[PDB]
């Protein structure tokens, strides 16, 4: 079970 | 005090801190006006000074602490692909073992430095080194974290469970390991393979 970090945006 | 994983989770920390920096630098994740070069470890590493990204590190060191060492962290993925239209690209993955069998605790300070630089010296080296060995680099590209836990990982939508996407198509190779009695940190990067077709 690893997870996953989403980047920024704006 | 008598804590125990904090020491470790403390060069563990700067480690990964550490490392990651340099990765934004010689990836090309912002523009270079933004990091120090300095000498930690012993050897000489970069750093950055970027305040949205320290944040971002913040609430990961924060948590990494207590999500990542209130449940055992043992390795971690980064997926870092092109933003402007070159999909995954790079993807730096190191490994963290935090606590290595010492229910004992009855030794002042346990925590290898020494063994700790030469890790350290080859990580912010194979960082910036592989970056040398690439055929020039920089694209505004976007940043994927990834932590490996063990048991039933409970996350909202803070991060995603899974891991296993493994990109689509890049090579990883390895570069440097080191194991401890008190923790271990394996180092390994991969990028997208060319020749497509």
């Amino acid at each position: 079970s690893w997870y996953s970090y989403p980047p920024p945006q704006r | 005090g008598s804590i125990t994983l904090r020491g470790s989770a403390e060069i563990v920390a700067e480690f990964f801190s550490f490392g990651i920096n340099s990765i934004l630098y010689q990836r090309g994740i912002y523009p270079s006006e933004t990091f120090t070069r300095v000498q930690k470890y012993g050897l000489t590493l970069l750093v950055t000074t970027d305040l949205e990204l320290i944040k971002y590190l913040n609430n990961v060191v924060e948590q990494l602490k207590d999500w990542l060492y209130k449940c055992s962290v043992q390795k971690l993925v980064v997926v870092i692909s092109n933003i402007e239209s070159g999909e995954v690209l790079e993807r730096w993955q190191f490994d963290i073992e935090c606590d290595k069998t010492a229910k004992d605790d009855s030794a002042p300070r346990e925590k290898s430095q020494k063994a700790i630089q030469d890790e350290i010296r080859s990580v912010i080296r194979q960082i910036t080194a592989t970056v040398t060995f690439l055929p020039l680099l920089e694209v505004s590209c976007s940043f994927d974290l990834l932590i490996y836990t063990d048991k039933d990982l409970v996350v909202p939508e803070k991060w995603e469970e899974s891991g296993p996407q493994f990109i689509t198509n890049s090579e990883e190779v390895r570069l440097r390991s080191f194991t401890t009695t008190i923790h271990k940190v394996n180092s390994m990067v991969a990028y997208k393979i060319p020749v497509n077709d």
